[PDB]
């Protein structure tokens, strides 16, 4: 019943504008999910 | 304008506006042993890819409330998005209340509703009173009705006559859907191993395979005779969340009578429970409880004062809730009340065709009663009277 | 609330059946007379 | 020849003991409370605070259904089928010698502490 | 015909007896002479009985 392999998955950070693709050891559940730290992009006004 | 009808309990928290949001939204929070102990809310359970071993944080474990924190968190998470469109003073809410609930807890709930969420109006209508109003609107020729609300965590025999409920022939029974689910859990645990404490899959198995036996001792004999002949030994394959995410009763043809399959599932299952766990509602006290069934109280509730209500009471029996979902429940209740009540007095028992959200239907139908503005208590009235106007209005 | 016409009519009809039953049974329990009689037996009987 | 090591957990019949009435009632009460509960195999304090200010009248107390008229049926505790027998030790019911053995091995006087 | 649910004799003007079947319950008034037959048959609440009106 064990199916949940961790995989070296690529991802993109929506906070960036250059579309640079990085990599991360994500789970098998949140594949393609938004970058969680993307909230830390509130540049000064 | 629109209104928000809310019914609340241990298993379900059904909120709905004038047109949509008709579903079985739960009331408790779920914690997954695997998802880093994340605390999920009523509808966020769908985000959990593995509901095995979910720890339930319950605002109600039985008819009464506990740990406001959970209820307020659930309400906030519901309102925060499409469910209710958090706008507060634009519309009003109508909340149900148990038959005999904590006076202090309920008045404090009304206080919180007026203060924090500041609904322009809310009232103290009863869960049974709303169903009574629904039934009266359905049958205007009726003048008296008894509601048998066998909810997932409730069993209320509530009379209603002349648009007023009397607090003498009003019965509640602790044999609820939660008790049935826990008993099925304990039985499966004891008969397959010495310990098993999962809840989410067995709660589904309950509504999937269980049924009310029309002939209890006949089914018992059919189960006592070897499985080669019985028909109630339908096997149920449990979900593993890796090949099939939802359990299911295997077809009668695919059943391998040896009880073992080369596929490797936890299909193990027995026949007795299927019809033994629901009959606790009808013939309790077999396990040890001093709790009484459905029919003897349906009877007791009628013969108090009026010979003019008694006949209308027998004629108007409204079976509702969640425990009335098993097949044969209606027929069994009808046969029992027909054999228990006098012959001369007519006895008509009719369960609706879609009583899955009967409370929401009653609310959506009362939304245009042209008297809700009087039935309800408003912000200023509450602030000025101090729970007195709320105690007056229901 | 008000009463039921069907219920009161059924009550009336079962009461009429009851009255017919008493009329029948009382008349049937006295149809035959004795062959000799209590006084006849007492007169014929000697010490 | 292979020496089969036996178990030493066997209990002496001279030390084994029968049960009583209070303990059976506590067994029943615990089983019912567990069936009512929902967690691993609080509202107790809830009902304590509730009864703290309860009286006689139109309330939960006088609203409880009570015992029924039809007598209690003797259902089994192991398999659930009709049980014409009883356990002389604890009073639990059963329908077959296999059920009695399973009860003695898994249920009889092992959970009462 | 049916199961007894209550026996109450009203030195007896009559006896009220409750009978039960799978069509509903029935309250019956029987002559005190039938109360003797009831007592002799030793019927009580819960026993199934036949009582011939004739």
């Amino acid at each position: 019943k064990k199916v949940r392999p961790w995989k070296w998955m690529p991802f993109t950070n929506p906070a960036r504008k250059d579309g640079a693709m990085f990599f991360h050891w994500r789970r098998a559940a949140e594949e393609g999910k938004d970058y969680p730290f993307a909230r830390f992009n509130k540049t000064v006004q | 304008m629109t209104t928000l009808v809310l019914d609340n309990g241990a298993y379900n928290a059904k909120i709905g506006y004038s047109h949509e949001n008709v579903s079985v939204i739960p009331n408790c929070q779920f914690r997954s042993k695997t998802a880093r102990l994340k605390t999920f809310t009523a509808n966020q359970i769908d985000e959990i890819k593995d509901p095995s071993g979910l720890f339930y944080i319950l605002p109600f474990q039985k008819g009464y409330l506990v740990n406001w924190d959970v209820q307020r968190q659930v309400w906030d998470y519901l309102f925060g998005k499409e469910m209710y469109q958090v706008d507060f003073l634009d519309t009003n809410i109508i909340i149900t209340e148990p038959y005999f609930n904590f006076t202090s807890i309920q008045e404090s709930m009304n206080e919180i509703l007026f203060e924090e969420y500041q609904f322009q109006a809310v009232l103290r209508v009863n869960a049974g009173a709303l169903s009574a109003h629904r039934y009266f609107r359905d049958n205007p020729s009726e003048l008296c009705c008894i509601i048998v609300d066998s909810g997932y965590s409730f069993t209320h025999i509530v009379p209603y006559c002349r648009s007023k409920k009397k607090k003498e022939a009003i019965i509640r029974i602790n044999v609820g859907g939660k008790l049935l689910t826990n008993h099925l859990k304990e039985i499966i645990s004891y008969r397959q191993l010495h310990v098993m404490d999962e809840t989410h899959v067995i709660n589904q198995v309950k509504e999937d395979v269980c049924y009310v036996s029309q002939d209890f001792y006949r089914d018992m004999d059919i189960a006592k005779l070897k499985g080669e002949e019985n028909t109630v030994m339908i096997d149920y394959v449990l979900p593993d969340f890796s090949t099939i995410k939802k359990g299911f009763c295997k077809p009668r043809e695919e059943m391998v009578l040896s009880g073992k399959y080369k596929s490797g599932e936890q299909i193990l299952r027995l026949a007795n429970e299927r019809f033994a766990v629901p009959e606790i509602l009808f013939n309790p006290s077999d396990i040890g409880i001093q709790e009484m069934g459905i029919p003897e109280a349906i009877v007791y509730s009628i013969q108090n004062l009026p010979e003019e209500m008694q006949p209308h009471f027998f004629k108007n029996i409204v079976l509702t809730g969640g425990n009335s979902l098993f097949p044969g429940f209606r027929d069994r209740v009808y046969s029992e009340v027909r054999c228990l009540t006098p012959t001369d007095y007519d006895v008509s028992v009719v369960l609706p065709e879609n009583p899955i959200t009967y409370a929401w239907e009653g609310g959506k139908l009362i939304s245009e009663n042209d008297d809700f503005e009087d039935m309800v208590v408003t912000r200023e009235d509450y602030e000025e009277n101090g729970h007195s106007v709320c105690e007056e209005k229901f | 609330p008000f009463y039921l016409d069907s219920l009161e009519e059924k009550r009336k009809r079962q009461r009429s059946e009851r009255l017919e039953r008493i009329f029948q049974l009382s008349e049937a329990h006295g149809a035959l007379a004795p062959v000799y009689g209590t006084e006849v037996l007492d007169f014929c009987t000697l010490p | 020849m292979v020496e089969k090591k036996t178990s030493v957990r066997s209990q002496d019949p001279g030390q084994r003991r029968v049960l009583d009435r209070a303990a059976r009632q506590r067994r029943i009460n615990r089983q019912l409370e567990a069936l009512e509960n929902d967690n691993f195999q609080n509202f107790q304090a809830l009902l304590e605070e509730q009864n703290l200010s309860v009286a006689e009248g139109p309330n939960y107390l006088t609203a409880c259904a009570g015992p029924p008229s039809r007598p209690q049926r003797p259902f089994c505790a192991v398999c659930g089928f009709p049980s014409p027998y009883t356990c002389v030790s604890c009073g639990a019911r059963y329908c077959t010698v296999r059920c009695l053995g399973t009860h003695q091995e898994t249920r009889c006087l092992k959970w009462t502490v | 015909e049916g199961e007894v649910t209550e026996l109450t004799p009203c030195t007896i003007s009559h006896v009220i007896i409750g009978l039960k079947t799978a069509k509903g319950t029935k309250q019956l008034k029987l002559d005190p002479s039938i109360f003797e037959s009831l007592q002799k048959e030793r019927v009580e609440a819960g026993d199934v009985i036949y009582i011939e009106a004739n």
